[PDB]
């Protein structure tokens, strides 16, 4: 008489591709408290869907055709199109909510909207800003996935999104995930430059991008002392897919993909869960709060002010 | 570095700085600090050095050109040990070093001429590095280290083997599968003289320290109700409803805003203990308002389950749902695991309640004011409930083979009874102490109870020390004096035996203890006589309550197998429960099996006997070997259950019966596939246990002798060359005889001496008066222990006279003269 | 108190001692090590090891000295102090008095009612009054301060049983060693318990060789056998593993008493040992008499069992625990 409610096999659609709410996740929610919400953000081919799938209910040794979050297929890469649309939803058995996100400012959505405001160009930017603000106001942590280092345009977008957010202020933690890392990026000399650039580029961001999720203490660098870094921000690197002398494998210079994925998952799960509103909330209450926030963000006033400026 | 390979990889250049010295001693600064910021240089140097050394067979033959390279292997070993012992190595560097170490090790034992290379210190440093490099987060590295250690298992000192035993014990319970099998094989490759030693285990100590540190910390209050519900469902019902879930749960229960080692997070024992403690903390901190029900609902549920288990303990023919029936061999082990977890949960709950209403000092943090004020007013109810269920808890603990739980509960119950349940408590506590081999505690309890009719406790105290003959004689005397009728049976002289060393429940207990005593010494005739005497006593006294709880069919089967009558043994075995005799593999154990370890041991013994008789009948090569190998493999896999369970708790020791059963199963599996052609088919019980296993009774050697005589008799049906088992059998028999004589078991000692040599004092005198000197000394010692000191002294003098004119006469003449 | 660092980055604290000769402590530690060496053979077939914890001391001349620091051990007085604080806090809802103040608060009214006064000398005091005060004080302090502590400090029942057996054996060994040597002034601050293994270790090895009998308030108990110590041994008390362990220890010491006597004789004829701080000869004779079994007898040689029973009885009778120093804390 204490069996679990149900087990989710595949992620559902929390928000339709037309920016419409979809109330269909209450069937898998309970009345428990102390819930954790994780969101993702990134460009078109960064790999947010794969990261979310591997961090929620998947393993690297499994296949990409059975992932909880649909990933880009080989036939789709040749056409230069996107796969994830709208916002997804999935909750693991540990009562951890995972939220996916479509690419921001991606040319695929723009091209699809061409054959369908003053011009059909600021619409994509506003949709991206709306999603960023929503994830920044109803999620406990947000992970930013970057295909390459220093895009120089994501920081400005993040600051602008946080400046136009809906609303003793609450600022969720920010995580910088560098996907498809190489050996050259796994050196202390380059690490210092990376941390310095990240810290100097977000000096007045008001977000919690430091003091938590320190990969230096996760045994990634055995002999690297903590004082070697002026300010270790929350940055993590994810590498590319992976008689006796002649059988020695090649030298990669970076830890195994599975090891880093497991470490990242453990660190994400062992994170804090601060309060969102000025009251305690449960799973159902959190769902209702998120729905109300999305409804308010859609018919907001700051967005119109920013729209007349473009 | 890459260009230097032209001269480094030469096929035979006399320069001043040698390439080997340049890459091994000149460039020694790359491993100090450059290995952290520039690991590529270190990897390249190690790679070129390995490539240059592998082309010359690591310079083994040498250990002009030969004289110049007379100290290369030592340097290589020292470098490998120093590098492996470090803790700031990279994944690639560690993998390369492990590959090099494995290649060097496998290389070491191939020759029979490299034996002196095992005494130099560099080898010890290399072994130390290999042992310290295991137990890491990486799985492949651990597997490589285990394989390397298993390669050159022999030629290592007692210290290295002792450390390997602890490493294997801690690794036996891992979330993976390959690690468990690899370490299990490595452990099975270690002799019994070291696995059964009483040395301290460092890994177990670290695990206990980590658990203590976590418990002493302040409560986290992060355990969600769903986690508790899942744990309770998996313990009480067996269904966890979760698809390595322990690690995920532990990680989800932590917080970064607000410290068990990571290497220990892959062990299921630590995770289970942490989950149990967290569940108990959540139950206590929630005012007993768990999702299971109200404050009284949880108590009623636990009481009902405990009462059901206690009732089933009295009569095995109960068939308790969700506790005695399983679907395959995997559920049987889970049943015992769940029972152990339940007992641990109850103990933790009691500790938390006591700390809540009373408090501790420097051990547990004081709970909030609300918890203390609530537990202070409702302390009487908790004490009453605990006292009411203590009787059933003792029985449940005894059934699960956990004498510590029942002993602690019995002590608490006795203390609480400061004002006819007094005899049963003493009986249960005495039995539990006897199972732990603690005669001092038994004697103390006997003396303490004498100040309140209870003189039979001394018999159990004597039995706990290993004196089966005296214990059985005392049991018969007590039963005869308490019942009123002569219940004595044929046995050895009472005077010689002594010189060498009124309720139905009490009568039944004494009878069962006597039967178990006779079964332990492997005296089938005595068991039959005891059964006849018991039946006659019951028929002449109308007791209607005495009944021996021992399957006589199994005893008859054992007697037939030991006597050599396989024809009757097969017929007797056809009636025992379980799978039919070999002519499907996962479900070998029968259903409705109680979680009592004794039942599991009996089933394992039955399976071994079935395999032995099947092999004997089939022999008189893949005709009847494809199935026997699978049967033995499954038996060995199931026999490792008790060893794995022992690691779940801080026991610092391993069961002897389970370990011996597993070793016997492995020996049978090796002999069925090798037809007695390798030294791995023998039991590792050697004479070395004389100076390191003096804390064990004679039962351990009974199984070894039983399974060794079978192979000895089977040797007559093999025409090809075999291994010499006569020497092994003689040594094993002599050691067992010495162990039996040291405890006063003259009846068993006489049988062993007669068997090795191929009921009255004069009988021994008229029957006794490489292993020659040892056998003669043992015979003299037995004669002296029997009372005939003059005869023993005369025989020893004659033996010394004959030994003084022998060839060696090193450890024989001196020993005989000293004893005389 | 200082701190040192080794090659293996290990912290090794020490302690300074000036104006106090530590030459005798070194000899005492050497004697303890020699005694512990005799248990090497018996430790090969027994789960609870027969060992006596001790530290190392080294003199730096005539008055200075460096004493090793033993970590991980908690004094027994801490448990009593915490219990007193908890009781006071609980009584407050619906500082703590010192042992001397608490003892006087009960010895005052009793003496005033019996007819005497506090001005009378301690020697001329009624025995019944002291016995009644001790009985009234023991009825207030619970005897589960040490047992429950060890029980809560464990994790699994097997660990609890192991630590309990180890603690009982260690206590028996220490008690026998102290009785043979004659160590005195064993208050709660001079006894430490190791929650990791349950072993007991002593601290101040100053009042030894029967030196407590010549103090202002002589003591007759051989060792400390307080209520808490007895309760921590189990429900049996001193009739289980404690008595057997004591008998075994005495047998081992009596079998090899020749080496102990030789070592003591060597200690006596030591120009670097300040005994006064024929006394050495008397001490050696007393130790020899105790080892030979003729502790208190003209010519009868008491057996091991009889000696253990007599020593235990002399250390548990209320007639000897009442007439003791206030700081000894005979009620806890
Ligand atoms: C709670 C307060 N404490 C208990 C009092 S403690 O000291 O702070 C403490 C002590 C330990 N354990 C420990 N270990 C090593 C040494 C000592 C130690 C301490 C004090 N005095 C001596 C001493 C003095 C004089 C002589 N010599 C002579 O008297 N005549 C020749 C010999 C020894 C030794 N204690 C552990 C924890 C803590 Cl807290
Ligand atoms: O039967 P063994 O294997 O030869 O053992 C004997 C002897 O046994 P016995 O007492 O039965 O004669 C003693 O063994 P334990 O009593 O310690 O178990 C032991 O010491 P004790 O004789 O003093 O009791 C020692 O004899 P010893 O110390 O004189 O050498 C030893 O002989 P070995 O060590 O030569 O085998
Ligand atoms: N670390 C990686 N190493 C190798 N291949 C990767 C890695 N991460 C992603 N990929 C692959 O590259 C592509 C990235 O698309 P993916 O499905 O992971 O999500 P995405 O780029 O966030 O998608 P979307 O276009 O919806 O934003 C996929 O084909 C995936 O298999
Ligand atoms: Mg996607």
């Amino acid at each position: 008489k204490l069996l679990p409610p149900e087990r989710m096999k595949h992620s559902i659609k929390l928000v339709d591709d037309q920016m419409n709410w979809c109330d269909s996740a209450i069937e898998y929610l309970l009345d428990q408290t102390d819930v954790l919400v994780v969101g993702v953000l990134g460009l078109q081919g960064t790999g947010k869907s794969m990261v979310m799938s591997l961090l929620s209910a998947n393993t690297p040794e499994e296949d990409q055709r059975t992932y909880v979050f649909r990933a880009q297929s080989a036939e789709m890469k040749e056409r230069g199109g996107n796969q994830t649309s709208g916002i997804d939803f999935f909750i693991t058995q540990e009562r951890i909510v995972f939220l996916d996100t479509q690419p921001i400012l991606s040319p695929s959505i723009l091209d699809h909207l061409i054959n369908n405001y003053n011009l059909p160009h600021t619409y994509v930017e506003m949709q991206s800003l709306q999603i960023a603000a929503f994830l920044f106001t109803v999620c406990h942590v947000v992970i930013v996935v970057q295909d390459w280092f220093t895009d120089l345009s994501l920081y400005r977008f993040l600051q602008t999104a946080e400046m136009v957010k809906p609303s003793t202020e609450y600022y969720p933690h920010l995580v910088f995930l560098q996907n498809k890392a190489r050996r050259e990026d796994f050196c202390p000399r380059k690490l210092r430059q990376m941390h310095l650039m990240i810290d100097q580029l977000m000096a007045h961001s008001h977000l919690r991008y430091k003091g938590t999720l320190s990969m230096l203490q996760c045994n990634v660098f055995p002999g690297l002392p903590p004082d070697f870094l002026d300010s270790e921000v929350n940055l993590f690197l994810v590498p590319f897919m992976d008689p006796l002398f002649s059988l020695l494998p090649g030298y990669r210079g970076h830890p195994s993909f599975q090891s880093l994925v497991s470490k990242l998952r453990s660190q994400v799960m062992s994170m804090a869960r601060p309060q969102l509103s000025h009251t305690i909330l449960t799973e159902k209450n959190w769902f209702h709060y998120a729905a109300r926030i999305w409804d308010g963000v859609r018919k907001s006033s700051a967005l119109a002010e920013y729209s007349r400026l473009l | 570095l890459s260009a230097l390979t032209t001269i480094g990889n030469a096929k035979n250049w006399a320069l001043s700085p040698t390439v080997f010295a340049l890459l091994s001693k000149n460039l020694m600064i790359v491993h100090s600090d450059l290995a952290v910021h520039f690991p590529a240089i270190q990897y390249a140097v190690l790679y070129t050095l390995y490539s240059h050394c592998t082309r010359h067979d690591h310079f083994i033959s040498s250990s002009t050109v030969t004289t110049a390279t007379k100290k290369h292997f030592s340097i290589i070993l020292n470098l490998l040990g120093i590098l492996l012992k470090k803790d700031n190595l990279n994944q690639d560097t560690r993998k390369l070093l492990m590959t090099w170490a494995l290649e060097a090790a496998v290389l070491m034992r191939k020759s029979e001429t490299y034996a002196p290379l095992f005494s130099l210190p560099s080898f010890h440093k290399f072994c130390k590095g290999l042992l310290a490099n295991t137990l890491v987060e990486d799985v492949n590295i651990c597997l490589q280290a285990c394989s390397s250690l298993h390669a050159l298992s022999s030629s290592l000192p007692d210290d290295l083997l002792q450390r390997c035993v602890d490493v294997c014990r801690v690794q036996l319970v891992h979330s993976g599968t390959r690690i468990r099998q690899a370490f299990g094989k490595l452990l099975k490759s270690i002799p019994l003289d070291v696995v059964l030693s009483n040395n301290n285990h460092t890994e177990i100590q670290e695990i206990s320290l980590a658990l203590r540190s976590h418990m002493s910390k302040a409560p986290s209050n992060t355990f969600h109700p769903q986690d508790f519900s899942d744990v309770i469902s998996f313990i009480l019902y067996g269904n966890s409803h979760r698809t390595n879930w322990l690690e995920r749960l532990f990680y989800s229960c932590q917080r970064l805003d607000k410290t068990i080692p990571r290497n220990l997070l892959k062990t299921d024992a630590v995770l289970w203990q942490w989950a149990i403690w967290e569940a108990a903390q959540f139950t206590v901190l929630s005012k007993l308002r768990t999702p299971l029900g109200r404050a009284q609902d949880t108590f009623q549920t636990i009481e009902g389950i405990i009462r059901s288990l206690a009732a089933h303990t009295l009569n095995p023919d109960q068939d308790v749902s969700q506790w005695t029936t399983a679907d395959n061999d995997e559920g049987h082990g889970n049943n015992q695991l769940r029972l152990v977890l339940l007992l641990q949960y109850l103990e933790n709950l009691e500790k938390l309640m006591y700390n809540a209403y009373e408090g501790c000092a420097n051990a547990l943090t004081s709970p909030p004011k609300v918890i203390r004020t609530f537990f202070y007013t409702n302390r009487q109810t908790c004490q009453d409930w605990l006292t009411r269920i203590r009787l059933s808890i003792m029985r449940v603990g005894l059934l699960a083979g956990q004498p510590a739980v029942t002993v602690r509960h019995g002590f608490d119950l006795l203390t609480e009874m400061k004002t006819n349940e007094l005899e049963v408590t003493i009986m249960m506590v005495v039995e539990a102490l006897c199972e732990l081999h603690c005669p001092e505690a038994i004697q103390g309890i006997a003396v303490w109870s004498s100040s309140i009719n209870l003189l039979w406790i001394n018999s159990v105290a004597q039995q706990a020390e290993g004196r089966f003959e005296k214990a059985s004689v005392e049991y018969q005397e007590h039963l005869c004096a308490m019942t009123g009728v002569d219940c004595c049976i044929s046995s050895f002289d009472k005077s010689v035996l002594t010189l060498a060393n009124s309720s139905p429940e009490v009568i039944n207990y004494l009878g069962n203890k006597a039967c178990e005593c006779y079964i332990s010494i492997a005296d089938w005739a005595a068991v039959q006589e005891w059964q006849n005497s018991i039946h006659d006593l019951k028929k002449s006294t109308s007791s209607t309550s005495l009944n021996l709880k021992a399957d006589f069919n199994y005893i008859k089967s054992l007697s037939s197998f030991e006597s050599g009558k396989f024809v009757e043994c097969t017929e007797q075995l056809e009636l025992l429960p379980g799978e039919n005799i070999n002519l499907d593999m996962k479900k070998l154990l029968p259903n409705m099996l109680s979680p009592d370890p004794r039942e599991l041991q009996k089933s394992i013994e039955v399976q071994l006997l079935r395999s032995s008789v099947c092999l004997a009948t089939a022999l008189n090569w893949q005709s009847i070997t494809e199935n026997v190998v699978k049967y033995l493999k499954q038996t060995s896999r199931i026999a490792i259950g008790p060893l794995r369970l022992s690691t779940l708790t801080v026991s610092q020791s391993l069961p002897v019966l389970s370990t011996l059963q597993l070793y016997c199963s492995s020996a049978l599996e090796n002999t069925v596939s090798n037809r007695l052609s390798t030294e791995d088919c023998l039991i590792p019980l050697f004479s070395e246990a004389l100076r390191s296993c003096k804390q064990h009774d004679v039962r351990p050697w009974m199984q070894a002798l039983r399974y060794t005589m079978y192979q000895n008799q089977l040797l007559e049906k093999i025409k090809e060359q075999t291994v010499p088992i006569r020497s092994h059998l003689m040594e094993l028999g002599l050691t067992a005889a010495k162990f039996a004589r040291k405890r006063g078991n003259v009846s068993l000692a006489t049988r062993l001496l007669a068997q090795c040599s191929e009921t009255t004092a004069q009988d021994l005198v008229q029957h006794f008066k490489k292993w020659g000197p040892e056998l003669d000394i043992e015979k003299t010692k037995l004669l002296y222990t029997a009372g005939q000191s003059t005869h023993a002294m005369e025989m020893l003098s004659s033996c010394a006279i004959s030994f003084c004119k022998s060839v060696k006469a090193e450890y024989a003449v001196a020993k005989s003269i000293l004893t005389l | 108190k200082l701190l040192f660092l080794g090659s293996d980055g290990k912290s090794y604290p020490y302690l300074f001692k000036g104006l106090e000769d530590l030459h005798l402590d070194e000899r005492i530690m050497q004697f303890l090590s020699i005694v512990n060496t005799m248990f090497a053979t018996i430790n090969r077939q027994e789960t609870p090891r027969f060992h006596a914890r001790h530290y190392s001391v080294t003199p730096l001349g005539t008055r200075s000295g460096l004493i090793q620091w033993v970590d991980g051990a908690t004094p027994l007085f801490g448990l009593y102090k915490r219990w007193q604080q908890r009781e006071a806090a609980l009584q407050a809802q619906k500082i703590v008095p010192r042992p001397s103040e608490l003892y006087y608060s009960k010895i005052g009214p009793a003496l005033k009612t019996v007819g005497l006064s506090l001005d009378v000398s301690r020697r001329d005091w009624p025995l019944h009054v002291m016995k009644a005060v001790l009985e009234e004080l023991m009825e207030a302090t619970p005897p589960n301060l040490l047992a429950k502590e060890l029980w809560s400090s464990c994790t699994t029942p097997d660990e609890w049983w192991r630590v309990t057996q180890s603690y009982a054996r260690s206590t028996a060994v220490m008690s026998m060693v102290g009785y043979i040597i004659g160590l005195g002034d064993r208050h709660l601050d001079n006894v430490l318990i190791d929650m990791t293994t349950g072993e007991v270790v002593h601290i101040d090895y100053n009042v030894c060789f029967e030196k407590g009998k010549s103090l202002r308030v002589p003591e007759k108990v051989p060792f400390r056998m307080t209520q808490n110590i007895e309760t921590a041994l189990g429900v049996t008390g001193v009739e289980g593993v404690f008595r057997l362990s004591c008998e075994q220890v005495l047998h081992i010491m009596r079998r090899g008493r020749e080496t102990l006597l030789t070592l003591l004789e060597a200690f006596v004829y030591d120009p670097l040992v300040d005994w006064t701080a024929s006394y050495a000869v008397s001490v050696w004779k007393r130790v020899k008499a105790k080892l030979e079994g003729r502790d208190v007898d003209p010519n009868r040689r008491m057996s091991v069992a009889e000696q253990v029973d007599y020593v235990i009885k002399e250390a548990t009778n209320l007639d000897n625990l009442a007439q003791l120093y206030e700081g000894w804390t005979a009620w806890v």
